[PDB]
């Protein structure tokens, strides 16, 4: 559905189905810590070791639709496009489903003039929200905040909101160090990649299991998947382009 | 300032000077702005009697003025002259570096770049009844009618 | 970390009255940038870090300036430009192909700063023979691998400074780039945004190379423009903004105010805000003497005690200033039609008592068809016959002319090295769409070591201010100092842009009058 | 609700010479609501044919203003020119909108926009009859520019296409497209010419075209989460302000444009999804400084300068033949 996208009759489903990454030969994933205020939080985060350990795994298996440029950042005084409301319940901030269409804008002017090619560029920005609202929640659709802190665009990255907690000290305020867990980041930065790449839950029939988790992330038969939906994509576009 | 002297063939019999020898005085502007690649020139002809000294005054006060301004594109080059045009003369060609007339000089320790147009301001009264435009060169040549049609518009 | 990142600004009242800022934000990380593996940034600006290993880069040097440095009026400068966009690269051995891999790196960085280093083409493109010596770590200077061209009709403006500022950790938000507003930046006599990049060594036994950025922003105010009255010359003055915190990833965050006088060996220049410290150094000839104030330091700059930084200067009278900067030049344009002309420039030694050896290199755009048999070289009234002398002649729209030179510069005197050029009539389509302006000759640069007042000493890029570590110090008594002279507009002939089609047939009327002649003649029997 | 993801902008002054200073202004006002509104600067691929934002005549160096107050400055501490000066063609501009740019082209100076891109297009300058002047030199005609939006959308590189057109006659500039989605507004009918001239005392040229300067008023009050639509922008200029009379052009357009809002062109609202996934993961010699200027060494770097003379072999050669002649005939 989404390799054709252009031959099937349109409807209702017709932009979720259009949703998923374009066919290209490679992809740029930076991975980008956004430090909103230094002078309070002094951000480290093994980023290399994280690529190494889980993303070079799932980039090696979801390697055969393409080529991967996996780079990282580190982006000062990135603040985000919506001042987060404060509750006045739990000593929290909250960013709402309505503003978060206008979050990543002024962070994603920094992004630009940073890649070193024409492919499609998918931007993991790891927020990490200064201590005018520390504890910063992402709230999914009515008050609960959302699991995973996080959320994804279409065919753009995904970002997380990254918290810090336990950082009492005796004296005034000075730059914590803050270590980044990079298994609790890379966990919802590979969901979300795979979510961008269109490969959903399995979708099972009414009586199946799984084997549960592969430890390159995804399953065989969903990267086959991908390169029949690849192929198909692939031709259609190249008889379009000859006609 | 630009050191000139000059041989006439024959005393003149009009200013009495057979061996012309002066000192040109000109200050340029540097247009902050720009990379001081043209110049306008603002000269007045001061002569060997009291005129033009109206016009001196003016050219400094214009100077004092249009220093101090960053909307300049070009630099403007203040340039008062020993002679009515043989001081012109010999600035001219010392700037081009050029020796047209064969006049002997002191080399130009400053320029200002490819001059783009030139006013001549004579004036030796305070206040003045009417302003009298002059265009025509030497060898019947003409400026550009631009040039008097944006006198004419500032009268 | 491994990279650090140190930021500076040093304001010098100059000799005319005006007074000079420069900003240096000096990077370092002791990384393997010249290879690819190192996909990961924190202070070194991944844009920029990824062309060292995309394309072999040595050292990249870009530099977006406006105005032109008068260095007879002001002093010698710490780090001049030529107006427009100057880009000179070294490349590493390992290319192959210098010039493809020249034309994709201008492309990439006029699509980084936002500026036309597309139109760099083989016609603009010099490689001198040796004029720019690398700034870094070099093992040899081959010059085969150093490409070098300039734009001088290349605008800079927020148009350049937004990238350039976005390239900055502290990317315009705290520390010592808050002082970057540009209509303040902007409202000056001169504007320079270098960005140089060079293989600079770890630490005190230079064995190992790690890769240095430099940012520099240097811009001098006008006393007329800006100041034009008896206020001071403070930070808030000239930038419209004092000092806030400081840029806490800095390991070094310093302003250096240049407080020294002449004809007196005490009574600097008053600074209202007491100093942290005083550095008196040999900077470029002379021992001169800054007033040091650290943003590191709470006891200076509190969370609520903002810096704004004064400094009492005005023109001083002429009989106590600094005479003249021992070196200085000014190229023009001989002659008044079109069709010929001479490029002249006079290129001055003020000491009197050393002659001096200067470089001087000329690029001139191969439709001012120059006459090396034409070139003369005085300097005393005499002929000064160079030392080296290095001619490429241009191919008409493939390459320009390169003229490099090594005069020897007697005494105080005036050298005046001129040659003689013809203009070129060129193709309609080949004028740009203000053919009437002119055309602009590069501005030639002019590469001395210049004596010294006082001996310096060797000190250590670590412990010295930015600002004394842009060149690499090689004799102590002599000072490396690169001039740019100004830019030559230079008008040529123009083809009537009107009359394409008209001059077609009326042409090929006379072809075919011709051709009706000869056939009433050849074929016409008389009767 | 729209479908598009990307939301591109292209922005075109076709103009030099600082008295031209309106259309620059045209161009920056527009880049300042589209970026304020959301669009990110590399997704802008703007066209300054001047700067005339700090040229040397400049009275304020560094900022465009668009009232003779002097309160908004339109060319803000944040902009990116793509394309500047001579870069700005007909050439370039075409080469753009049709893919068709040098390979060494980097991503900030191309139109990389894909099947679910919404793109802006706003081209401002001197411009007659189905055509517009490029920096006086050259022409973009209506049959053009249409061909390039059909080579456009032939490969699907827009989902929504918004023309805006703020030249002299400009309506028939849009009057030849073919393209499915594309709505077009304009300045100027076929016919009006009348070109206003209100020069500011303190900016010594004009300052704006007073069609943008009303788009930039109706834009400068919405947010980036505004519900404002295109029916309330094609309204935005009436007779009684701008002495023209915009005319807009919605034929291709399959949205009504009362549901179409103003951010889905002016500003980037990205889709969201809140990603409730997670994959678990398991879990010696030293080296020295080149020498600046080494006299010395570049005094002997080339072989000595020696007068030129010819061969012996061509002296001999020409001298031989020469009494050769000599023979044959004597
Ligand atoms: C343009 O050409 C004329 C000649 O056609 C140059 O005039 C010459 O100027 C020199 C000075 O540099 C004169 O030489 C001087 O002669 C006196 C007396 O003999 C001597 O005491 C001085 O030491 C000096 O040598 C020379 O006589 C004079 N020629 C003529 C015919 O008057 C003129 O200098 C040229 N223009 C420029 C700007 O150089
Ligand atoms: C992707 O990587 C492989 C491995 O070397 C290479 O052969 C291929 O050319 C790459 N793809 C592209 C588009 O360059
Ligand atoms: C600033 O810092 C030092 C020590 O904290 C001192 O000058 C002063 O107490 C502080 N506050 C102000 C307002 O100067
Ligand atoms: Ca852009």
């Amino acid at each position: 559905a989404a390799a054709l996208a252009d031959h099937l009759p349109e409807d209702k489903w017709s932009a979720e189905k259009r949703r998923p990454l374009k066919s290209s030969l490679g992809y740029e994933i930076t991975f980008s810590l956004l430090n909103p205020d230094p002078k309070s939080h002094d951000v480290y985060w093994d980023i290399e070791g994280a690529v190494r350990r889980y993303v070079q795994p799932f980039l090696n298996a979801l390697g055969a639709a393409g080529n991967f440029s996996v780079d990282s950042q580190i982006l000062y005084y990135a603040m985000l496009g919506v001042n987060p409301r404060f509750d006045s319940a739990s000593s929290s901030y909250y960013l709402d489903m309505h503003s978060l269409p206008h979050v990543i804008n002024p962070v994603e002017s920094r992004l630009g003039s940073s890649a070193a090619s024409l492919y499609p560029v998918l931007n993991f920005l790891l927020y990490v929200p200064e201590l005018a609202h520390s504890p910063l929640y992402i709230q999914d659709k009515d008050g609960a905040p959302v699991a995973t802190n996080a959320f994804h665009s279409p065919r753009w990255g995904g970002i997380m909101v990254y918290n810090v907690d336990s950082k009492t000290y005796n004296a005034s305020v000075l730059p914590v160090r803050v270590e980044v867990d990079m298994v609790r980041v890379m966990e919802v930065f590979l969901a979300q990649l795979r979510l961008l790449f269109g490969i959903a839950q399995p979708q099972l029939p009414p009586k199946c299991l799984l084997s549960g988790p592969t430890s390159e992330g995804l399953m065989t038969w969903e990267l086959d998947r991908l390169l029949w939906a690849r192929s198909v994509e692939n031709l259609a576009t190249a008889t379009t382009t000859l006609t | 300032t630009q050191s000139f002297s000059r041989k006439l063939p024959f005393p003149d019999e009009t200013h009495e000077r057979y061996m012309v020898s002066g000192t040109n005085v000109y200050g340029i502007l540097r247009a902050p702005r720009a990379a001081s690649t043209e110049s306008l020139v603002l000269t007045v002809p001061c002569g060997s009697d009291s005129t033009n000294s109206q016009a001196v005054g003016l050219l400094l006060a214009l100077a004092a003025h249009f220093r101090g301004q960053i909307y300049w594109a070009k630099d403007i080059v203040f340039l008062v002259t020993e002679h009515d045009l043989l001081g012109t003369e010999a600035w001219l060609e010392a700037y081009h570096d050029v020796n047209v007339t064969g006049m002997q000089s002191s080399p130009l320790q400053g320029r200002a770049g490819a001059i783009q147009a030139a006013v001549a301001l004579e004036l030796s009264s305070d206040v003045v009844t009417s302003l009298d435009v002059a265009v025509e060169g030497l060898n019947g040549q003409l400026p550009n009618l631009d040039l008097l049609n944006l006198f004419q518009t500032f009268c | 970390a491994r990279d650090s990142l140190r930021e500076e600004l040093v304001i010098t009242p100059l000799p005319s009255g005006d007074v000079a800022a420069t900003f240096q934000f000096r990077t370092r990380w002791d990384s393997e940038l010249q290879r690819e593996g190192v996909s990961h940034y924190r202070l070194f600006p991944k844009a920029l870090g990824q062309l060292i290993s995309k394309y072999s880069l040595r050292e990249l040097h870009l530099s977006f300036t406006q105005g032109f440095w008068r260095t007879r009026y002001w002093g010698p400068p710490f780090l001049q430009a030529p107006s427009g966009a100057e880009l000179w690269v070294w490349f590493q051995d390992t290319v192959t192909d210098v010039d493809k891999s020249w034309k994709e790196l201008s492309n990439v960085l006029s699509g980084i700063f936002c500026a036309s280093l597309n139109f760099i083409d083989s016609t603009n493109t010099v490689t001198p023979t040796a004029s720019f010596k690398p700034l870094g770590l070099a093992n040899d200077t081959d010059h085969y691998f150093l490409r070098y061209a300039v734009l001088p009709r290349e605008v800079v403006c927020t148009e350049n400074l937004t990238p350039w500022k976005k390239l900055l950790p502290c990317s315009s938000k705290a520390g010592l780039s808050v002082l970057l507003k540009a209509d303040r930046l902007f409202h000056t006599s001169y504007h320079s945004q270098a960005v140089h990049i060079r293989p600079v060594c770890r630490n005190a036994r230079c064995t190992s190379i790690s890769w240095e950025l430099r940012q520099t922003l240097s811009v001098v105010f006008d006393a007329f423009i800006t100041g034009q009255g008896k206020k001071d010359w403070s930070l808030f003055r000239m930038f419209s903004r004092t000092l806030t915190e400081p840029c806490p990833l800095a390991s070094e965050s310093r302003v250096y105010v240049d407080i020294t006088t002449y004809n007196q060996d005490n009574e600097t220049l008053e600074v209202h805000p007491p100093p942290t410290t005083t550095y008196q150094d040999v900077i470029l000839g002379t021992r001169k003497t800054y007033a040091i104030y650290d943003l590191l330091d709470t006891a200076m700059i509190n969370n609520s005690r903002n810096l704004n930084i004064q400094l009492k200067w005005k023109r001083p009278p002429e009989n106590e200033a600094p005479p003249v900067p021992f070196l200085h030049a000014q190229r023009y344009v001989s002659g008044y039609g079109l069709q010929k002309g001479e490029l002249s420039t006079l290129l001055y030694n003020t000491h009197p008592y050393r002659a001096f050896p200067v470089l001087l290199l000329d690029t001139v755009p191969w439709y001012l068809r120059l006459y090396v048999h034409t070139l003369t070289i005085t300097s005393k009234g005499k002929e000064n016959k160079p030392s080296y002398i290095h001619y490429q002649p241009a191919q008409d729209r493939l390459q320009p002319h390169l003229l490099e030179m090594l005069i020897q510069l007697p005494a105080n005197s005036v050298t005046k090295v001129s040659i003689q050029f013809e203009r070129a009539l060129l193709k309609w389509t080949e004028y740009t769409p203000d053919p009437n302006h002119g055309f602009y000759v590069s501005p030639s640069v002019l590469s001395a070591l210049v004596p010294s007042m006082v001996a310096a000493k060797p000190v250590d890029w670590e412990e010295s201010p930015l600002f004394n570590s842009l060149f690499p110090v090689s004799d102590g008594s002599n000072y490396f100092v690169r001039l740019y002279t100004e830019p030559l507009l230079v008008n040529l002939p123009t083809p009537d842009f009107s009359m394409p089609y008209n001059v077609i047939c009326l042409t090929c009327t006379v072809v075919a009058v011709c051709y009706g002649s000869f056939y009433n003649l050849l074929t016409r029997t008389f009767h | 609700r729209s479908g598009h993801t990307n939301n591109w902008a292209v922005l075109v002054c076709t103009s030099r010479f600082w008295f031209n200073y309106r259309h620059v202004a045209n161009t920056l006002s527009v880049y300042r609501s589209v970026k304020r509104l959301g669009i990110p600067d590399s997704h802008i691929v703007l066209m300054l044919a001047d700067d005339m934002a700090c040229n040397p005549r400049n009275p304020k160096p560094a900022t465009v203003f668009s009232h003779k107050n002097m309160e908004l400055n339109v060319y803000g501490d944040d902009v990116e020119v793509d394309y500047r000066s001579y870069e700005v063609t007909v050439e370039n501009f075409l080469r753009v909108l049709t893919g068709r740019i040098p390979p060494s082209t980097p991503r900030s100076k191309r139109l990389l926009s894909d099947d679910r891109s919404n793109i802006l297009i706003y081209m401002t300058g001197h411009g007659g009859n189905g055509f517009l002047k490029f920096q006086d030199s050259e022409e973009i005609t209506n049959i053009e520019l249409a061909d390039a939006f059909e080579q456009m959308w032939q490969k699907r590189r827009y989902n929504e296409l918004l023309f805006i057109i703020d030249t002299c006659q400009g309506a028939s500039m849009y009057e030849r497209f073919y393209s499915p989605n594309i709505m077009a507004l304009a300045s100027s009918q076929v016919g009006e010419d009348s070109l206003s001239h209100q020069p500011d005392p303190a900016i010594g040229v004009h300052l704006m075209d007073r069609y943008t300067f009303y788009v930039l008023e109706f834009l400068e009050e919405i947010n980036p989460a505004s519900q404002t639509n295109m029916n309330d922008l094609f309204q935005v200029c009436p007779k009684s302000l701008c002495v023209s009379t915009p005319g807009h052009r919605t034929d291709l357009f399959q949205r009504d444009p009362k549901n179409v809002l103003i951010t889905d062109f002016f500003g980037s609202v990205r889709k969201v999804e809140i990603t409730t996934e997670t994959i678990k993961l398991q879990q010696m010699e030293p080296l020295k400084y080149a020498e600046q200027l080494p006299v010395a060494q570049i005094i002997h770097q080339k072989p000595k300068l020696k007068d030129w003379h010819p061969p012996g072999g061509f002296i001999l050669g020409l001298w031989a033949l020469i009494i050769m002649v000599f023979f044959k005939t004597y």
